[PDB]
RNA sequence: UAAAGUUGCUGCAGUUAAAAAGCUCGUAGUUGGAUCU
RNA sequence: AGAUACCGUCGUAGUUCCGACCAUAAACGAUGCCGACCGGCGAUGCGGCGGCGUUAUUCCCAUGACCCGCCGGGCAGCUUCCGGGAAACCAAAGUCUUUGGGUUCCGGGGGGAGUAUGGUUGCAAAGCUGAAACUUAAAGGAAUUGACGGAAGAGCGAUUUUUGUACACACCGCCCGU
């Protein structure tokens, strides 16, 4: 019974596919199949903003940001709830779900 | 006493309508089992292929259910089946006679040489599918017989067939499904365009639209 | 049942683009005095940006 | 029209299938409403060939007349756009209109209170009225429907070239239809312009009629 | 490869016969097609084609009058005995009373009934019914 | 599609339905045929003789205005190489390919692309002795190959 | 349909397709008998007259109906010839 | 022996029930486009 | 409890390159290749063709970057009562009792067993070909309702919070090897 038409990863029209090191277990999994995160964050927390802010030498300095590219296995995906199950209908959905408010 | 919710069942009890294929000829949905037995009446002969207990699995154990296979026919030309599941055994055999009735069928038959007195046979080879099980009727000469299993020769006599001969392939211990191939060949008889049909259609009033009048009074 | 005094259809001048004026000559209808040819808009941009 | 003078479309009816906006189309084309198409201009809008909606109306009207008993067509709106026009529609000619929600097994469930045996369906839009659509292939029920460029055509039987988006377009469809309806039945006559004007079947839009209370 | 033209045709006018259309167009034409069409026209099966000439191998535009159940082709073309005859109509056709079987033999191409009136037998090409 | 490759491509040419000489065209035979001798003799190839006749001399098909094949012309004039252009073009690069492959050991493609071409010469030679183009004892052989064009 | 001595024996002649020619079954519940109007071509008024039109499921399904319905009435003159 | 369309030429199967060679070339074998009254 | 495991510190062959062997993978689309026909829709990669209009090459064509289309091969996607199929699903897994376009390999209830033996290849590890005696009434596929979890009108038919199941005497289950 197959559980879904593209096995669970994006190859198509090629035999092989590098793999890479999953960030939290670092198990090896092909580029294709692992789940990807890019996170763009401020070096700064909320309350550290405004207590920075008033310390600095310059005026209206921007704070710097993190940009971080994560990659996930299956289980590391599944246990850290970045991904979870859907129902048979709602797989099929690949939309990325609503953040824009 | 018998008082219709239709129009159908209106024009058929104001004896407006003459005969079943003035019905089958429309091809108008028969919702209402009382027309069949002002129709076909008396000559109506039913059957109880089999009683198959069914049971869905609950938190304090199986829950089990009857289903009936009841066949019908008049033995000259017409044919039905018909299948309820209910709590009860008697329940369960009305609702598959009622439900047999419903869905009856005509019958066409023909000859295999020369064409002398009235059709015995099939008028060609014919093909129905249930499920895996596939049921092949082939025209067979006159004092042949019926040679077909138990099952299928049931139907085959209630729809006024003779002689034929049969093939089925698949799993046939499915009774419903072996019933309901041999049901759908015999139903595919009068779809088969044959060389004898290509006249061009002359249409006739509708049923509806010729006892409009009629029906606006009632 | 509001029945306004006047039609709303009713208009001195309707605007058509030439295509629906080639349209209503090639049904011997291109003596209504009521039309006016608009410009069509130059750029062809009608899609959503995909992305 | 069969080519007859009499019914051929008159100077009138140009100028309020102009003014209606029912030659504006949508931006995508049905494979199957690829004839009643004249040219994609410009934006992608479509355009379409108003004579043969002038053709496909008729044809609908004298299929309608063809019913003896005028209480067996049922006229049938979901969207608010057209349930004044359906309304409107039945007043005039004698048919039965549903506006609003259409109940599953209307044609099929026989001991409901709505049970209804029409003879003929017209529909607003197909894709909008589609399960009253779906349940005429159960009973043998013919359906007109006002179609537009992209539209599904399945079970449709006599399909109208029409603007379905605008209310002024729907409403002027409606009352063109009741116009020839009743003009093929000998009722009103083709030597005058029809007492009741087009605006009668437009949709309210309850903004207009709070501006319209205002106004004194 | 293409190794049949007949069966091809046959297909290919069976494949537009259960859609509903019209007409047909198959090629390559071959006076082998031109006769099992022209067979099958006598009988009221198919209606009248017409062949578009080009200057390699021709085309052909048949129309279609929705008499035609099922035409197919039998590879290979095995021979046939005027004896053998009655065999190959039971597999093959529906019933005794319609359906004809296509042969090639040395007086032409024709049909079993026809080449058992000029008592011949030859080899069969194909069926329609 | 292709006898050695998975693709399955469509272009080639389509010869127009009439086989008459434009009326513009005012070369006759003669001069065409003597074009075609002072091209072969300066050494050009059928193919290459057709190509410069269609773009330069406005001669769409020599065989509908002469009523023959350059082939044909060349053979009956005598000016015609010993051995087939196209097989002469497959033992050149089978040729080219061994002397790259000579040099580079570990490129396993050339190899592979080698026997490719190799087989599709045996199908020409062996197509080309069938109909007595060459003598019945002709053999394409690695060593004689450089010597045979 | 009949015998050597040319009685004709069968219950009921089933209605063809005007489209595809195919036969109409009788539990065929997607098929439909339509009737078109026919017009005085001096007034324009009903005349009484009207042409008949039936069209199996199959055709239906498939939204052929439409084209079918419209070249059946311009083949009978209901339709302008220029539609 | 039939039942066995469970040896299938008529007439079986090969995604998940048993099953298509890791891939390509290639001799023998099998098969082979129109056209001549 | 016990770890000869999972965890952590080191660490030998190996992991890297050259030359000779080895020919095995869930080497998978679990789907042989060639050819024909049979519904729509929007994108995408390569080549070509046509066409308003924005930009760069200071001017001009012309060539690049966009925009709107058409054709031909290619990797795929959505939709459909085309038709199939036990179903899951498949525009091929369609055009099959209305059974024949060409051709190659290959299966015949579950174990014993890819084991023994013979042959052959290899330095070895092993690769290819490949049984029988005997034993057994089922093993297995797809889907449904329950029970569990150290998880969050429509269907042939049973039937009509999500999810997984080899459980159904329903985890107090089933089951593997000494
Ligand atoms: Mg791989
Ligand atoms: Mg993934
Ligand atoms: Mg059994
Ligand atoms: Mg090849
Ligand atoms: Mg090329
Ligand atoms: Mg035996
Ligand atoms: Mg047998
Ligand atoms: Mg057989
Ligand atoms: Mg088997
Ligand atoms: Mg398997
Ligand atoms: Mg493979
Ligand atoms: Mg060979
Ligand atoms: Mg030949
Ligand atoms: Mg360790
Ligand atoms: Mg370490
Ligand atoms: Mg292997
Ligand atoms: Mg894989
Ligand atoms: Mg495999
Ligand atoms: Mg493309
Ligand atoms: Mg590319
Ligand atoms: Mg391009
Ligand atoms: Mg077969
Ligand atoms: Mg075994
Ligand atoms: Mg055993
Ligand atoms: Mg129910
Ligand atoms: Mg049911
Ligand atoms: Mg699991
Ligand atoms: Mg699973
Ligand atoms: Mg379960
Ligand atoms: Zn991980």
């Amino acid at each position: 019974t197959k559980k879904r038409r593209n096995n669970g990863r994006a190859k198509k029209g090629r035999g092989h596919v590098q793999p890479i090191r999953c960030t939290n277990c670092a198990r090896c999994v092909p580029k294709d199949k692992a789940i990807k995160k890019f996170v763009i964050r401020n070096i700064v927390e909320a309350a550290a903003v405004r207590d920075i802010s008033e310390a600095s030498v310059f005026d209206a300095y921007v704070l710097p940001k993190l940009y971080v590219k994560l990659h996930y296995c299956v289980s590391c995906a599944i246990h850290s709830k970045v991904v979870r199950n859907r129902s048979r209908e709602a797989r099929k959905d690949r939309t990325p779900p609503p953040r824009f408010r | 006493e018998w008082m219709p919710v239709t129009k159908l069942g209106r024009l058929v009890k104001d004896m407006k309508i003459k005969s079943l294929e003035e019905i089958y000829l429309f091809s108008l949905p028969i919702k209402e089992s009382e027309i069949i037995d002002f129709f076909l009446g008396a000559s109506l002969k039913d059957e109880v292929l089999k009683i198959m207990p069914v049971q869905k699995q609950t938190r304090a154990g199986q829950r089990t259910r009857f289903k009936a296979f009841v066949a019908i026919g008049d033995y000259n030309g017409h044919v039905g089946l018909g299948v309820k599941c209910s709590k009860e055994v008697a329940t369960a055999i009305r609702g598959a006679i009622i439900l047999a009735k419903l869905s009856i069928v005509p019958v066409r038959r023909g000859y295999w040489g020369n064409k002398i007195g009235k059709p015995h046979t099939v008028p060609c080879k014919v093909t129905g599918r249930c499920g895996s099980v596939l049921v092949r009727l082939i025209p067979a000469p006159r004092g042949t017989g019926i040679v077909s299993a138990p099952v299928p020769k049931k139907l085959l006599m209630m729809a006024g067939i003779d002689d034929c001969y049969t093939s089925a392939r698949g799993c046939t211990a499915t009774l419903g499904n072996f019933a309901k191939a041999t049901f759908d060949a015999i139903s595919k008889t009068y779809s088969y365009l044959t060389p004898d049909l290509w006249k061009e259609t002359v249409f006739t009033k509708s049923p509806y639209q010729e006892f409009t009048d009629h029906l606006v009074k009632t | 049942n509001y029945v306004p005094e006047v039609s709303a259809l009713d208009q001195e001048i309707i605007e058509v683009d030439p295509d629906t004026k080639e349209m209503l000559k090639l049904l011997d209808f291109g003596s209504l005095s009521n039309l006016q040819v608009t410009q069509p808009t130059v750029g062809m941009n009608f899609k959503t940006p995909r992305g | 029209s069969g080519a007859l003078d009499v019914l051929q479309m008159k100077e009138e009816d140009v100028l309020k299938f102009l003014a209606a906006g029912t030659h504006l189309g949508g931006t995508n084309l049905d494979f199957q409403m690829e004839q009643y198409i004249y040219k994609r201009k410009s934006d992608g809008i479509y355009i379409i060939n108003l004579k043969r909606t002038w053709e496909k109306l008729l044809l609908a009207a004298r299929a309608i007349v063809a019913i003896e008993n005028p209480a067996d067509v049922s006229v049938i709106s979901s969207r608010n756009t057209g349930q004044r026009a359906v309304l409107k529609f039945a007043a005039a000619t004698g048919a039965t209109p549903i506006a609003g929600r259409f109940t599953p097994g209307t044609f099929t469930n026989q001991i409901q209170a709505a049970f209804r045996e029409p003879r003929l369906l017209v529909v607003t839009d197909p894709r909008a009225d589609h399960q009253p659509l779906t349940e005429a292939s159960y009973v043998n029920l013919p359906t007109i429907a006002l179609c537009n460029t992209d539209s599904p055509l399945r079970y449709v039987d006599i399909a109208i070239p029409c603007n379905n988006k605008g209310a002024h377009s729907v409403g002027l469809m409606w009352w063109m239809l009741a116009r020839e309806v009743l003009r093929m039945r000998g009722t009103i006559s083709r030597e005058h312009p029809w007492e009741v004007m087009p605006d009668l079947y437009f949709y309210r839009d309850p903004e207009e009629i709070e501006k319209e209370e205002q106004a004194a | 490869v293409r190794m049949n033209v007949l069966a091809d045709a046959l297909k290919s006018i069976n494949n537009a016969e259960k859609r509903g259309k019209r007409q047909v167009l198959i090629r390559p034409c071959s006076k082998v097609i031109v006769r099992f069409l022209t067979v099958m026209m006598k009988h009221g099966y198919i209606g009248e084609f017409e062949i578009i000439d080009d200057h390699r191998a021709g085309k052909i535009v048949v129309n279609l009058t929705g008499r035609l159940n099922k035409c197919g082709v039998i590879s290979p073309r095995f021979d046939v005995q005027l004896k053998d005859l009655e065999k190959w109509q039971n597999n093959l056709l529906p019933s005794r009373q319609f359906g004809f079987i296509v042969l090639t033999t040395s007086a032409g191409i024709m049909d079993h009934e026809e080449a058992r009136r000029k008592h011949t037998g030859g080899k069969i090409l194909g069926f329609f019914f | 599609g292709r006898m050695h490759a998975p693709g399955k491509g469509l272009s080639q040419s389509a010869l127009p339905y009439r086989r008459s000489v434009p009326t513009w065209l005012k070369l006759t035979s003669d001069d065409v045929k003597e074009q075609i001798y002072k091209l072969a003799k300066k050494g050009l190839t059928p193919s290459q003789i057709g190509v410069i006749l269609r773009d330069s001399h406005g001669v769409a098909q020599v065989r509908f205005v002469t009523g023959n094949k350059i082939l044909r012309i060349l053979k009956s004039k005598g000016l015609a190489p010993d051995l087939p252009e196209d097989l002469y073009h497959l033992i050149k690069k089978a040729v080219a390919v061994r002397k790259h492959l000579e040099r580079n050991r570990k490129d396993k493609d050339a190899k592979f692309r080698l026997i490719l071409i190799e087989s599709r010469i045996h199908r020409l030679a062996r197509y080309y002795k069938t109909k007595r183009v060459l003598p019945p004892n002709w053999k394409y052989e690695s060593s004689t190959a450089s010597a045979l064009v | 349909m009949q015998n050597d001595a040319g009685e004709f024996v069968d219950l009921y002649v089933p209605r063809k397709c005007s489209a595809s020619n195919r036969i109409i079954g009788a539990k065929d519940h997607a098929s439909i008998q339509m009737n078109v109007a026919e017009v005085d071509k001096v007034t324009g008024r009903f005349n009484g007259q009207f042409k008949t039109y039936a069209i199996c499921g199959a055709i239906r399904r498939m939204g052929e109906s439409d084209d079918s319905i419209l070249r059946l009435a311009k083949a009978d003159g209901i339709v302008s010839k220029n539609f």
